[PDB]
């Protein structure tokens, strides 16, 4: 049964598709998607399959030509638009792991101009990964290949891991001790051929001693971090930046770490009959020495965030090209509350890291808002309250005294009854001091980014006359004082049909000739026939997750 | 008016229990085994004809990465990973009490270093795998309680 919709992108869109049960395991869905503003039919083509080697799905979208795409680059050889997507995952005999997340597109604009079914207008790159691994109880090895279609033409400089091979051995009856060892090898390559190629083997054996009490806990962890680099094609890079990269580079270092945890109980007889409370502090000491890593071009090491759990974590960065001169002690606390039914009705956690030395990597040119190199530089706290059965609230905050400011923080409050009857408010913050620090210059000094994040959400649904069901969501950036995403939907249902219709005004680009934000609109009918399975929910969920800032439920 | 805790996070009917899972060598069943171990539990196999043993039948995970904030231009400022994990615990004498866990992390994006950022993820996803396991350990006391009524 066909569909249509009007969009600013394509005016009259309509999509009239014939499904094919090829067999069990497999089936198709071929779909002519007529696009008026473009003057041709996109040919959307889906394939799903099933095996012992798990399942996977494939999409080929072929627009053979495009009115609107010829009129902005008229002297071009062709003008077609396409996409290919492959998803796979599967575990064969528990031991063999196969995975694919593949996405390729004809152009930067593809998710703006057409549908956000596998990609999305929100995305900035296309993910292109394959990986095979072997895994057992005490051991797992994995190889993969990660490449990335960077979209916007600010830079196409994407590093890709072709391939990368991670190995992991685990031994836990070494008497009182426990051991893991990890070994990794990867080869880094760039789409621009005037950039550093490199190869990187790395070994990291880890031994620790964990101590079991009925009310306490301590582990102590010794680790080495041996890494060898080879770095080709450094003629160009070494003439631009003063700091040379050395062809062969070695960097070895170790880590003393120790983690303490205590559990105090009591009873909330004062406030509630027959309640409980727990309260846990925690400390980590962490020592890792300085190494001048400025001879290594950072390939896969981006700065991590530190929510409260992530205070008690032994890495400033991901990847392995940057590791900090940690000397520091983390401290945090976690009050919990149970009821007569032993259900966690409320928690809260706050933590902080005191640094005795600096934390460096010889490549410390992130622009902070001040000079503090030591002390309680980082704080975080989440919190959960289940006020009521139908009601709850979440929230958290990350603080840094090198920003003078909060970094990031996020509130939520929710009402739910069932999947048809619910409301949610939400807010994320991000300081323009944080954007200056964690991101490149042009983010920091152009209009659409620099001013950070401040973001207010409303999401809901009311079931009317059992058959109907309304949905919608307003999302609102308060700094610039503008809408980001706004959706309204309605869903009539019954035991032989389920007609759905909705509306989306979303952000969809930024005009540089006027330097204002460009929006996109979309409205359309969308149908299906119930009866031939137990598909009898009033269909809210699908609709709540259609919008570009999808609905994320907070606990029950 | 405090005091220190007078058992572990796990009940005493579950110092012995089976870890039935559809994917023994997965990255969930990996990080659960490790967590029960860290409360000193005697894990069996599903071979044992022995008895009195409850059985934590792990179910399947799911992980969206949802765009969760947007710059003025409309390009995801901040994703958010969301792990959802559904288990069950069987009690040989009695009944089935299905339980679960959900975690959120979230992080900023950067296409300029999209490779680095995909890495960051794997970690966060990993980290989650444990955070989840724990949430399930913290739900066992609630199975222990609400059951005693019947
Ligand atoms: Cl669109
Ligand atoms: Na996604």
């Amino acid at each position: 049964i066909p569909n249509a919709k009007y969009t600013t992108t394509n005016y009259f869109e309509f999509y009239l598709p014939y499904y094919w049960n090829i067999a069990p395991n497999m089936d198709a869905t071929i779909t002519p998607h007529y696009m008026h503003r473009r003057g041709n039919i996109m040919w959307e083509n889906e394939f799903r399959y099933l095996s012992q080697a798990g399942a996977g799905l494939m999409e080929l979208d072929y627009l053979p030509s495009d009115k609107v795409y010829e009129d902005e680059h008229p002297n071009d050889d062709s003008s077609r638009r396409w996409l290919f997507y492959w998803n796979h995952s599967g575990v064969m005999d528990q031991v063999w792991r196969f995975n694919v997340d593949y996405t390729k597109v004809s152009d930067p604009s593809y998710f703006n101009d057409f549908d956000n079914k596998y990609g999305s207008s929100t995305d900035g790159y296309a993910t292109q990964k394959f990986s095979v691994g072997y895994a057992v109880q005490n051991f797992n090895a994995t190889v993969s290949t990660k490449q990335f279609q960077v979209f916007s033409e600010q830079n196409t400089s994407s590093y890709s891991a072709e391939p990368q091979l991670d190995v992991n051995y685990y031994q836990n009856d070494v008497g009182p001790f426990d051991t893991r060892i990890y070994g990794q090898a990867v080869h880094f390559v760039n789409t621009r051929d005037d950039m550093p190629e490199a190869t990187r083997v790395h070994l990291e054996p880890t031994i620790n001693l964990p101590l079991s009490n009925n009310w306490g806990s301590i582990n102590t962890e010794a680790k080495l971090l041996a890494t060898h680099y080879q770095q080709t094609n450094l003629d160009w890079y070494n003439s631009r930046n003063t700091t040379k990269l050395d062809e062969s580079v070695n960097r070895v270092m170790p880590q003393f770490k120790v983690d303490g945890k205590m559990v105090f109980e009591r009873d909330m007889e004062m406030l509630a009959p027959g309640y409980t409370q727990t309260l846990e502090p925690r400390a980590q000491y962490l020592y890792v020495p300085y190494r001048d890593q400025s001879d290594i071009y950072n390939y896969d090491s981006s700065l991590l965030q530190s929510d409260y759990s992530g205070l008690f974590r032994d890495r400033t960065y991901g990847g392995l090209d940057r590791i900090a001169s940690a000397n520091q002690v983390t401290t945090g606390v976690t009050s919990r509350i149970y009821d007569d039914a032993a259900v966690e009705r409320f928690n809260i956690s706050v933590g902080q890291i005191y640094y005795f030395t600096e934390s460096r990597t010889g490549d410390d040119n992130i622009t902070w808002e001040n000079d503090d190199k030591t002390g309680s530089l980082v704080w975080a706290g989440d919190t959960y309250w289940r006020i009521s059965e139908r009601w709850g609230l979440r929230g958290g905050i990350q603080y840094d005294t090198r920003l003078d400011n909060v970094a990031t923080s996020n509130s939520s409050i929710e009402y739910r009854r069932d999947e048809d009857r619910l409301v949610q408010l939400n807010y994320r913050y991000a300081s323009p001091e944080y954007i200056q620090a964690t991101l490149p210059k042009y983010y920091s000094t152009a209009e659409q980014y620099k001013n950070g994040i401040s973001q207010v959400g409303a999401v809901a649904s009311w079931p009317i006359a059992d058959r109907w069901s309304i949905v919608g969501a307003y999302y609102y950036d308060t700094n610039a004082n503008k809408q980001a995403d706004s959706m309204l939907g309605v869903q009539y249902s019954s035991c032989c049909y389920a007609i759905r219709v909705g509306y989306e005004r979303k952000l969809n680009g930024w005009d540089n000739d006027k330097q204002h934000a460009v929006y996109d609109n979309a409205i359309g009918f969308n149908i299906e026939l119930r009866g031939l399975s137990s598909n009898y929910g009033l269909g809210t969920q699908e609709m709540l997750r259609s919008n570009i800032l999808p609905y994320q439920n907070t606990l029950h | 008016g405090w005091h220190l805790r007078d058992t572990t996070q796990v009940p005493s009917t579950m110092k012995v229990m089976i870890l039935d899972s559809g994917d023994p060598n997965g990255p969930l069943s990996r990080a659960v085994r490790n967590q029960l171990r860290l409360n000193g539990v005697e894990l069996l196999d599903k071979e044992t004809t022995r008895k009195d043993v409850p059985s934590l039948r792990l179910g399947k995970v799911s992980i969206a990465k949802d765009t969760a904030s947007v710059f003025r231009n409309g390009q995801t400022a901040e994703y958010q990973m969301i792990m959802t994990v559904n288990a069950t615990v069987l009690i040989p004498g009695r009944d089935i009490y299905p339980i679960s866990a959900k975690v959120f992390r979230s992080f900023f994006d950067n296409p300029q270093m999209a490779l680095a950022k995909d890495n960051e993820q794997d970690m966060i996803v990993k980290e989650m795998y444990d955070r989840a396991a724990e949430q399930l350990i913290r739900k066992l006391p609630s199975i222990r309680a609400a059951d005693i009524r019947s």
